[PDB]
Parts: C-alpha cells; structure tokens; sequence
RNA sequence: UGAACUAUGCCUGGGCAGGGCGAAGCCAGGGGAAACUCUGGUGGAGGCCCGCCGCGGUCCUGACGUGCAAAUCGGUCGUCC
RNA sequence: CGGGCGCAGAUCUUGGUGGUAGUAGCAAAUAUUCAAACGAGAGCUUUGAAGGCCGAAGUGGAGAAGGGUUCCAUGUGAACAGCAGUUGAACAUGGGUGAGCCGGUCCUAAGGGACGGGCCUACGCCGUUCGGAGGGGAGGGCCCCGCUCGACCGAAAGGGAGUCGGGUCCAGAUCCCCGAGCCCGGAGCGGCGGAGACGGGCGCCGCGAGGCGCCCAGUGCGGUGACGCAAACGAACCCGGAGAUGCCGGCGGGUGCCCCGGGAAAGAGUUCUCUUUUCUUUGUGAAGGGCAGGGCGCCCUGGAACGGGUUCGCCCCGAGAGAGGGGCCCGCGCCCUGGAAAGCGCCGCGCUUCUGGCGGCGUCCGGUGAGCUCUCGUCGGCCCUUGAAAAUCCGGGGGAGAAGGUGUAAAUCUCGCGCCGGGCCGUACCCAUAUCCGCAGCAGGUCUCCAAGGUGAACAGCCUCUGGCGUGUUGGAACAAGGCAGAGUAAGGGAAGUCGGCAAGUCAGAUCCGUAACUUCGGGAUAAGGAUUGGCUCUAAGGGCU
RNA sequence: UAGCAGCCAGCUUAGAACUGUCGCGGACCAGGGGAAUCCGACUGUUUAAUUAAAACAAAGCAUCGCGAAGGCCCUCGGCGGGUGUUGACGCGAUGUGAUUUCUGCCCAGUGCUCUGAAUGUCAAAGU
RNA sequence: UAGUGACGCGCAUGAAUGGAUGAACGAGAUUCCCACUGUCCCUACCUGCUAUCUAGCGAAACCACAGCCAAGGGAACGGGC
RNA sequence: AGGCGGGCUUCUGGCGUCAAGCGCCCCGCGGGGCGCGACCCGCCCCGGGGACAGCGUCAGGUGGGGAGUUUGACUGG
RNA sequence: CGUGAGCUGGGUUUAGACCGUCGUGAGACAGGUUAGUUUUACCCUACUGAUGUGAGCCGUUGUUGCAAUAGUAAUCCCGCU
RNA sequence: UUCUGGGUCGGGGUGUCGUGCGUGGCAGAGCAGCGCUGCGAUCCAUUGAAAGUCAGCCCUCGAUCCAAGUUUUG
RNA sequence: AACUCUUAGCGGUGGAUCACUCGGCUCGUGCGUCGAUGAAGAACGCAGCUAGCUGCGAGAACUAAUGUGAAUUGCAGGACACACAUUGAUCAUCGACCUUUCGAACGCACAUUGCGGCCCCGGGUCCAUCCCGGGGCCACGCCUGUCUGAGGGUCGCC
C-alpha cells in the first residue's frame, strides 16, 4: 500500500480540490483531479421538481463547445420547459382565448 | 514562501548579492584595513523582514 | 502608531473514531361494547451518556522553580453534533 | 588673566577584572554493539552485519503562511554547532527554480474607496448605489442603441474554459525530452468536404435510356409519444437555466485498499525435523467510440377493493398503481483506439568514461465481505437557524430582417478536417523535538492531504511490514546518603495518619440475571447485588445459485 | 406440490463433552459504591501567567420607552450615521433567573410620572 | 466546638433587593457508612534517571573586611570591643 | 420625476415588445415622410406638511453622562 | 511567644464571589462562608561523617600498646512467694 | 615471583523451581478418510527429570594458563 | 614539599595616561537658487576582477566642450595615451548632451512589473481583420479663446 500526495499547491479539501484514484500504465495509483458535476436544466414553470430530459448535464462554459442539438429538444419550448407544462400552456391559451369570444 | 511577488523577489535578490564575502584582492588593496564585510547576515540570526 | 496576541462581529473554507440509553412515526399479534389498551419488532430523536483526535486546564497545592519554558512537564481530570 | 580645575562613596555612568570556580551543570520522549575503510587524529563520519524504537491521529511521504539560498556538488576543519568530529542548516568556490491547459492575472463576498453633493477655518472628513445634463458600445442609410451603471480595489482555501502517460538531473519537471491530446482567440477568399439541395406539374424530341420550353416548389428530417438525427438562418426585446447552496442520518452503484480461493507462473527465504511451504512481483493515462451498472413524479397501451406495489425506514396509486413495451440522464466500471513500441518482473550475452548496450520469456484465472475510506446517486430528519454574490455560459419566447429563381444563394451551434497564435509574474528547499515564531538546533506555539497487518467495538493500548531514526546540546566507572519516577511490593491491623481518605488502593471489558428511595414519569441506572469468561473436540441454528 | 437434487459462500450465536495447578476481560484496554445536607436548575461561559466557583450567561417571568417630524444611540460637522433589507408577535432599556408553589402591608422620604395657567417664585427680548 | 432532624422575641430570616421546594445534573462546599489501601502503627527492600567519581566543556546569584564560643556592656539579641 | 389640474383588464400558475388601419405628401412596380390612431389648454414632476417643524444666536432650567480640584491641625501610632 | 532556603497552609492576611448589618452611593465589617503560585544554598562557619596534617630530620617504615581529655545509659512495672 | 603461588574452566556438595527436548502408548472429549490411518487441548512412561547455583555459597586438586617489575623513601 | 599572605624583577590580562588630529562645537561674513520642462525622497542597476561607502543612470565608477599638460595604481594591464609631431594621460571647471522605475505621479490600479483605450509606423498577415514590435498620447482643478450644444429663461420676425 502506497500513500499518495497532492499534485498542486492547494493542500486543502476545498470544493475545487477534488481528486480521484486512477491506475497509470506505470502500475501506480495517482490522484486525478475531476471537474464538478453538472446539472441538467430545470423547467421555466417553476413547478415540476424534476430536471429536463434530452439535455447534457455539464458545466455552464462547457455548453459553449457543444452543438445545439445536444442542448435542446425538437419541441416548441424545448430546452427551457418540460413537455407536461407545454401541453398545459397550449390548452390554457386556447381555452382562455375562447372565453374572450363568448363575451362578445 | 514559494508564492512571491516580483518586488519581493527583486528585494531578496539584492540582499542575496550583498551577503557575498569581501573580495580577496580588496584586503591587499587596503592593507588589511577592511578584512571582513561588517554587514554579513545569517538566515538564522538576522531577519530582513 | 498598533486587532501578526487577544475580545466581539461579518465574509469565505476546513474538521469532529468506536460504543450506550434509546423518543415521535410505522408493521404485526392479543384485550374491548365502545372509549381505547397490552407484548414484540421496527425506526434513529437529543445544547443525551462512556470515549479517541481536537478543544479546555480540576487535583496532586507533583515535577520545575539562576527551568525545556519571562507559565512549561507528567499522571489525573472537564467536554467532544 | 580666564575655568567644563582636585573624588572612596551617590542600589553613581562607561569599560575592565576577581573570589565563588575546574564549582552548579551538559539527567524529559527504551539502545546500543562488532569489524572495516578514509584519516595526523574516531564512542560520535561512512559501509556491512547484529540487536531495537517511531508502529499509518508515525520519528513516514507532500503543501499553505513564514523563512530567503538555508536547496545541490566539491573543498576546509580557524571561529560557530554549550563533548568531539574526518560531519553540518558553519566557512569557501561553482551550480540550481523552464508552463496557453498549476496558481496569480479575471469575478464580487464581507469590506475598503473615488464621483455628485454636503461639511470642516483648514490638512481634509462624512457618505456608497443612492445623488449630476453621470450614456461616447450596438444597428438602418444619416437615423436610434441602451433604468439596475454607478469608477475601482478586495479570495495563491470561494466562482473560474482547457494536460495527461512514460523517461531524464548532483539539485529542476503535470513546466524539460518523447508520446497522446485539449481549450480559447482569429479570419468579406473566412482553405476544403458535407448540410441548406426533394423536385413536381403542362407540350415536344419520342414506340428509348434521355433531351427540349413554360409554370410552381424547396430557411432539414424521423417517432402516437417521452424524444432522436453531424449540421439544421434569424435582430431589438423578454423569460428562464447553469454558475449557486446548510448540517445530520439510512441505503445503494463504482474505484482504491485489505482479505479469500488458483495445491496458478517468476525470483527469494526456511529445511536439524516437518512444510506442493513462507515472502515479493503479476499494468494501463487524458480524449473519443461501444457496452455493463445506477437513477428518473419521463412516454404510450391499459385499467385497479378480495386494494395492490414496495423500503432497513419509508413511501406510491382514479390528479391514475401493478404489469408489458419504450425514452432520457449519470457511467470515474469493462472492451477497443491510445497500447506496448512503453512500464515493471525474470533470464542470457556484449562491455568497463563510444562501453553508460542488445536479445528471450512473462505480465495469468476467479471469488466475495455487516471490512475500511473516497465518490456518485437516492430517501429522509432538524431549524422562532432556511443555510452567498458576480464574472461567464446556454436554451426558449419573439419574427424585425437577409437569401436565389431552377440551380443555386443567404445561413450554418465544425457540421469532417485543415491553417495561425496564446504575452506578464510565481515555480529550488524547509514546513518542524536543528531551515517559521518565542534572543537558541528552546520538552512551548503554528492551517491541511495520504495512511497497511494482528488482537479488539475502535483512528484506544501493545506488537509487526513499507518508510525513517540512533534515544534527542556528551562518553566512561561506580550503585552511598538524599531526591524525581516506576502511578514497584509488603507480614498483622485497616484512616488509629491528617485541617481534610491529600496521596493510590479497590471496582473496571463482555454475556446472562437482578436493580430500590425519590421524580418534572423523561430519569434515577453501568444503581445496588450475584454468576459466567482459557484451551480443545464436537453439535445445532442463521445463506446464495442452477 | 408436509418441495427435491446439484454446486458455492462466509461470518456470528447457542448448547455439550473433555482438559490444565479453580487459571482464564491472564499483557493491554478498563466506572469504587451507598445514605444525606448546602448552593446553582441543566448544557454552556469566565479572571492568557496563583482564584473554573455558589460568580456570568441562560430559557421562563415581569416591568419600561416609542406609530417614524418616533424610542435608544453615534458624529467637530451636513436635519450626516447605527438599530433599519426594521414597524409593536418589532426595536431599545432594566430587574428576576428553569419547572412546581407562592409573591403580603407601606406612595410619608428619595426618584419617576401626570395634571395647569385656574394662585406663588420666575431670565433674555418686548411694553 | 463537627454532621443531620427538630426548638425560635430571629444581635441582624423573609417574599422577582425574590420566599419555599426541587427530579436530573456538578473537576462546587460538608458529614457518616461498606469495600479498599504503607495515610498510619513502623518502617524495610528492589529498579530507572541523578547526586558521587572521571575525560571534555563550563556559568550565575552573592561579596565593607570577614567567618569558633559564653557572659558583660552597647542603638536595650556581637563576629570584631 | 409615465398620464397632475381644468371642459373599457376579477373564471384558469397562457399571450401582450418599436401599430394594424385610415388620410396626405415626397422619390426611383419598387422606396420614403407626415398626421390621426394616442383629444384640447396650462404655471410649477406627483403627493404630505407649511411660514409651523428646522437653522443661526443669546437667555433660563436640567445636567457625576463628562472635566478640574478639594476633602484643616493638634494627638503617648 | 524554639523550629517555613525543615515541611504542611487548616487559620489569618491581596485580587473572584455569596449572605447579614451599615452607607443615597462607591464601599465598610476587628461578622460568617468558598476558591486562592509557600522561591534560591554550589559560599563561610556550626554539626555529621571522610582523606590527610607537627616535617625539624638518622630519620624513614611496621607491629603491639599507654593515656590526657571529651562523650557516657539505662528506666519503670507486673506476677508468684 | 617457583619447598611454589595465583587465576580461568570443569567436577562434586548445597539450595531454587518443578518433572525438559525427543521418543513410546490399545491413555484421551472426539472427528475425518480406506479393522487400519490422519487430525486432536491434555494425560502417562522415560523423568524428584530439566534448567540455572557466587558474581559477596561450600570442597576440590582433574584440565589448561600465568608469573611481571608504578612512584618514592637514610 | 604544598598551600596562604607581603615586597620587588620579569612575563600575561586589561586598557588608562601622555603625545598626536583631514572631526566637532561656537562666532562672524558673502550669497540666499527646488518642482508637472517630473522636485525632495525611495527602489533597482552600473567597475575586467567589487561586498560596502562614494560617484553615476542602459551613453550608468561616466560622454562632449574648455582650462590644465603626463599619468591611473592593489595586482593587472593597456590607453584613437605616451618621441603631445595622426591637436592629449589625469585633474579641475562644467554654457553641449544624456538622465531606468516608483514618487505632487498623471489611462485604471498596485502585497499585481496586473488590466485598458486612441493615433501612427514596420513585420506576420498580403483578401487591412487579427498577431508581434516601436513611437506619440489618454489624471484632477482652473483661466482665455474656438467648436458643438441645451432650456418658451427673456425676446425679435413670421
Ligand atoms: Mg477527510
Ligand atoms: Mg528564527
Ligand atoms: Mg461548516
Ligand atoms: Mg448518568
Ligand atoms: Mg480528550
Ligand atoms: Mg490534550
Ligand atoms: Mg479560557
Ligand atoms: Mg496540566
Ligand atoms: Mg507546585
Ligand atoms: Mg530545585
Ligand atoms: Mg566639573
Ligand atoms: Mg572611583
Ligand atoms: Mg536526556
Ligand atoms: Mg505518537
Ligand atoms: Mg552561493
Ligand atoms: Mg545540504
Ligand atoms: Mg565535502
Ligand atoms: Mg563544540
Ligand atoms: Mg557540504
Ligand atoms: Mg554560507
Ligand atoms: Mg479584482
Ligand atoms: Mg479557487
Ligand atoms: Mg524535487
Ligand atoms: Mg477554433
Ligand atoms: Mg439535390
Ligand atoms: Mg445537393
Ligand atoms: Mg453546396
Ligand atoms: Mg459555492
Ligand atoms: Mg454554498
Ligand atoms: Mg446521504
Ligand atoms: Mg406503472
Ligand atoms: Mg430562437
Ligand atoms: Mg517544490
Ligand atoms: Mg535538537
Ligand atoms: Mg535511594
Ligand atoms: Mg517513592
Ligand atoms: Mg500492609
Ligand atoms: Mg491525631
Ligand atoms: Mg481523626
Ligand atoms: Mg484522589
Ligand atoms: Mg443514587
Ligand atoms: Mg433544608
Ligand atoms: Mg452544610
Ligand atoms: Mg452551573
Ligand atoms: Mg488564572
Ligand atoms: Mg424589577
Ligand atoms: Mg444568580
Ligand atoms: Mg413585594
Ligand atoms: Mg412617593
Ligand atoms: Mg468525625
Ligand atoms: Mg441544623
Ligand atoms: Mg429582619
Ligand atoms: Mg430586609
Ligand atoms: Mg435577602
Ligand atoms: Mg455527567
Ligand atoms: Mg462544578
Ligand atoms: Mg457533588
Ligand atoms: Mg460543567
Ligand atoms: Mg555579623
Ligand atoms: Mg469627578
Ligand atoms: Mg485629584
Ligand atoms: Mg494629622
Ligand atoms: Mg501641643
Ligand atoms: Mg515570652
Ligand atoms: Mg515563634
Ligand atoms: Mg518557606
Ligand atoms: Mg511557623
Ligand atoms: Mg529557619
Ligand atoms: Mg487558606
Ligand atoms: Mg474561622
Ligand atoms: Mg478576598
Ligand atoms: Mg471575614
Ligand atoms: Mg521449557
Ligand atoms: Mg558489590
Ligand atoms: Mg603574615
Ligand atoms: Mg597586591
Ligand atoms: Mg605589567
Ligand atoms: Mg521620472
Ligand atoms: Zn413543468
């Protein structure tokens, strides 16, 4: 058993000084600094607690190098609103605009 | 420390070059009047701040 | 002229073995005419308990007392979600 | 004639030197020992062997602050290192820190602090998102763009795109060398390829494959759906997401480590007797492609009571369970490219400053665990505690605009690849019983990461492997008194000692029994009071898979 | 069909025999106990370098000020600044000190406070 | 002469300058009992590090001069007379 | 300083962004501009106080919050 | 009022704190109560022991002794007759 | 410092603890393989055996060594 | 014998005394001049061998010029110095020239050699974008003038 050390000046267990063990081709176990886990987008409705689907979960500035299809879905409000709240916005917009015809 | 500023590193460079011993030919030039540098500092005894 | 010590507050980070008693909630089996009760298990609450690192510094009024030290050392001891 | 004109004292001032005095002292953390080499000189340096300690909350390996050359090689032994020295953190002579992807730089947190204004006789001070005619970027060819804008400083542990594997030095190293990548910025031709590009409807040449004219299309496509396809125009403006959320507990997936099974391979150890034995080594980076595995209040069909599903706990269902079939996300696990050529292990040959090079073989097959950490998820618990901002990045809404008229054009979130660039500063070493602070090599103080085997509930104590060290500013010979400590031990008595059970002595783990007065009903409680405990040989019960 | 066969896998619990000098948490680790009185409820905090306590804090209780041109307080000063990103379930100022059970009499003194130009004392300015 | 339970014309107790009580809690003060023990009767023995001796190294406080006593006188307790 | 003075939104956790329309005018079927839409006039942006708060300066009261100082002597201590 | 570089700090007799009485208050108590650093000898004598010293040397060296002088130690009770 | 004398080992005596290693057993709770064999704390015999015993115990005369020369004194 | 004390000689320790003085102190006299044309102060750097001090500023232990007329010096050594006659060693004076960074310090800031903007020039790019290098600039307050504006504030003419 070997006791490995850090590889950078930062010697504290901060939120950015996170590592993991990797086995090198030289039959060693060294630290390998990992990036912070990303989060998939949330719905703009502010109701559904679950995250959005069909979208990568990466860091904010990682989204600059990704393609557009990897950041939205082919629906109307894809990438910013869940499918369940889109079909409710369609029914709410249609039914409210219909009651405003009955009044005339 | 290992993290220095350029001004601090430039200040430590001068104090490192001032801590050199007096040249041998200076002693014969002055006739043993100036035998040793009276400003020699030790890293354990004298701190430069 | 000073908050590099210390007192209090703020911002941003880090850290706190192993065990013990074991509360609400829940399951099951018995007692009832209803009010409602009893046993086992589950659950894992707490400025809770024993206790390591940590953080403190009781007693010996020990050691030391031109000392290792212009306040330290040893056993013991307080606390440790 | 003019004075700084006469010393034994003032715990007088400064400098020097005695008695005490070869005296006190060089006594915290278990340890040294034999031979040899170098040397004028060895208890102390170096090498080898023996015997030991630190025992993974280390006397180990690396950092932050701080130090500033203390780092490394050679030389010297005057001074210093409170004995010595052939030694050093001493002295002398040379040498040493290499970056687009490590950090600073960039962002604002607390907070500091300009601007307007006010104030102060004044140097100046108050005040900080408010307050002035505070707008000097964007677009249409001269129009109109801006309330959230109030400068700026402020983190080497916060936010923050992108570097990893192997080798190399006397000292350097994610920076050098080799190999493999990645990110950001740059383009009227931005250099190519692909996408945008799918063609139809009327007549003729025509018994044909095709060719002639007009007209009309074409800012992609598939799936019931979740959503998927290499791309897939789009301004002002708006909305939203990520950056960006506490502590605690339970469980599950994956790595690392440990352990077990190969009567596995390669070396080594042991053999007086036994031991198919004991010990060591058995490998894969980032990035990309694929697949296990984990998660999902995601979709479609359908419809539930004899309610069912389900967790360690919970929780879930007509606002639609169970079941069947799908979608998406995380994949740091496995296979492949990298990639074995390299790295380790073993063997052979050549060679002794080109020599300090060339070859051979191997790098294997499985298992699980209340195991320990790290990590990703998931379900909860607690709060009269709700547990950060900003830079930056992205999606949608929006349809102002641009593009060409029959094969292309506008536009392309590289969309397959190619081209160029990435400046400045820090980078050595110590990081503590001798490189920091305490006048010192001071038993003090000083922020973190990694962390093995056995006993055991344990990161307790005791022992061992990796690693480190010579017992902590000295050796030798004695074992008087008197001390400090070993919490040394003791006849008979058992607090008569003493201000006082001060001191230390009894008790102590765990299992099975048994536990009062009192009480705020929580407790008291490990109350009190008993029994059992080693070793060995068996028996019984508690699982998984086909 | 009161389920069986094959294979694999650990780690615990209970009982029994035998046995050593009745020794067995064998080192290590590791609460002496009981009956009462005083004080503080408890946890926490405190005189760095002689006092760790009965002192301070504490939750609970009670009183007091104030509706913002305000209460409390700061500044040499700006009608500047703190509570205040606040608004009486709030902020500021005090005493007591959990829970239980109670908290008696005295407003003459001192102090606070209210009433008022309806009468004494009573500055500057004005008459 | 302590401790506890009572007695109360209490020098000088007394009710949020809070009275009384109090389970649990305490390195707070105090008394008794069981067990235990060198606290004691009454000391003895062993061990480690020192003291001791030695090689090397090597201070300081202090110091009018100094250092045998009895009595006397004396500034009423001399070391000196 | 977003509608002050004088003569058109209550059923839902949608949507609302520089004007559609009409009238008129100017250039090369293609562009541009103006007015109505979006009423007219005006003296302060809109509200709440208002010669009272407040400011400057004298005067009286209060003022251990703070400053300065004092707090005799003799004496069988 | 022998005896703290002999000890023990219980008391008294600093600073913390509680009560009673007193003072408007800060504070007082010769009243009660609790916790509160006990430093240094290596110098000179004294004393306890341990080497050695008349040095003038035909004296050096050894054995067996004498003795001045100083210290001086025994005490009390019971049983039988 | 040689009628010899003095050491170091050994032997014996003494005493302390307490029945050594090995070997043998049809002793052994048992248990597992093919009467036999293996595992198995302990027990029994050899075995009052083993170990250590003057360094401050006692006696030998067995073994093998040793004998030199500091300073000063009439 | 030693040891202790006293006296003297010599030798140590120590530094007094005396003599010396490129220093101070005091008085008097003549001048009486800093800085955005970047001061005082500070930082860093500069010599063949150079640590300090002094002197200088990348032209860095000094350049040009003038006067002086043969040296500098520790050892070197080498002089576009010397037989000056290839108008000059050194020193003095100092009318030319030069003078890094911080600093009133001035693009914004500074525990940062951090972060910017404008104009011009050369190169890479040659399709004027971008990259590198060089130079000139960009603080606050205020005065005069120019330019560009704002308000029915007061008016004139329509
Ligand atoms: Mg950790
Ligand atoms: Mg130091
Ligand atoms: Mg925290
Ligand atoms: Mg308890
Ligand atoms: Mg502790
Ligand atoms: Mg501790
Ligand atoms: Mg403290
Ligand atoms: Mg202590
Ligand atoms: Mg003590
Ligand atoms: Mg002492
Ligand atoms: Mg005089
Ligand atoms: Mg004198
Ligand atoms: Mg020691
Ligand atoms: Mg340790
Ligand atoms: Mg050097
Ligand atoms: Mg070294
Ligand atoms: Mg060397
Ligand atoms: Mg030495
Ligand atoms: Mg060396
Ligand atoms: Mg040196
Ligand atoms: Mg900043
Ligand atoms: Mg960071
Ligand atoms: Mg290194
Ligand atoms: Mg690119
Ligand atoms: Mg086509
Ligand atoms: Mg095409
Ligand atoms: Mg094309
Ligand atoms: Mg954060
Ligand atoms: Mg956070
Ligand atoms: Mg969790
Ligand atoms: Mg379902
Ligand atoms: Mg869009
Ligand atoms: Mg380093
Ligand atoms: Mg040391
Ligand atoms: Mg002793
Ligand atoms: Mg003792
Ligand atoms: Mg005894
Ligand atoms: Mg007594
Ligand atoms: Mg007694
Ligand atoms: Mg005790
Ligand atoms: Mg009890
Ligand atoms: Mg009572
Ligand atoms: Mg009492
Ligand atoms: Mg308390
Ligand atoms: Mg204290
Ligand atoms: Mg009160
Ligand atoms: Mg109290
Ligand atoms: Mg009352
Ligand atoms: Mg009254
Ligand atoms: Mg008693
Ligand atoms: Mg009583
Ligand atoms: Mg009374
Ligand atoms: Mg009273
Ligand atoms: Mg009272
Ligand atoms: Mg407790
Ligand atoms: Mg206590
Ligand atoms: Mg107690
Ligand atoms: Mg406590
Ligand atoms: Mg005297
Ligand atoms: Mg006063
Ligand atoms: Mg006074
Ligand atoms: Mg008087
Ligand atoms: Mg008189
Ligand atoms: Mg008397
Ligand atoms: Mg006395
Ligand atoms: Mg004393
Ligand atoms: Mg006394
Ligand atoms: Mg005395
Ligand atoms: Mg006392
Ligand atoms: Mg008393
Ligand atoms: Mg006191
Ligand atoms: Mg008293
Ligand atoms: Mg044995
Ligand atoms: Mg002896
Ligand atoms: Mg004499
Ligand atoms: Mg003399
Ligand atoms: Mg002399
Ligand atoms: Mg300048
Ligand atoms: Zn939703």
């Amino acid at each position: 058993v070997q006791r490995l050390t850090y590889r950078r000046r930062l010697s504290y267990n901060t939120a950015s000084n996170k590592t993991r063990l990797s086995r090198t081709p030289g039959n060693r176990i060294v630290y390998l600094y990992t990036k912070k886990t990303g989060k998939s987008p949330k719905s703009a409705c502010g109701i559904c607690p679950g995250r959005l689907r069909g979208i990568r979960a990466v860091r904010p500035q990682v989204l600059m190098r990704l393609s557009k299809t990897k950041k939205h879905v082919s629906r109307a409000y894809g990438g910013s609103m869940c499918a369940k709240c889109v079909r409710d916005r369609i029914k709410r917009a249609f039914l409210i605009e219909e009651q405003k015809i009955v009044v005339k | 420390a290992s993290h220095k500023t350029f001004r601090i590193k430039r200040f430590l460079a001068k104090k490192q070059k001032q801590n050199r011993p007096i040249p041998q030919w200076i002693r014969m030039k002055t006739g043993n009047k100036i035998r040793y540098n009276s400003k020699r500092r030790h890293w354990r005894r004298t701190k430069l701040g």
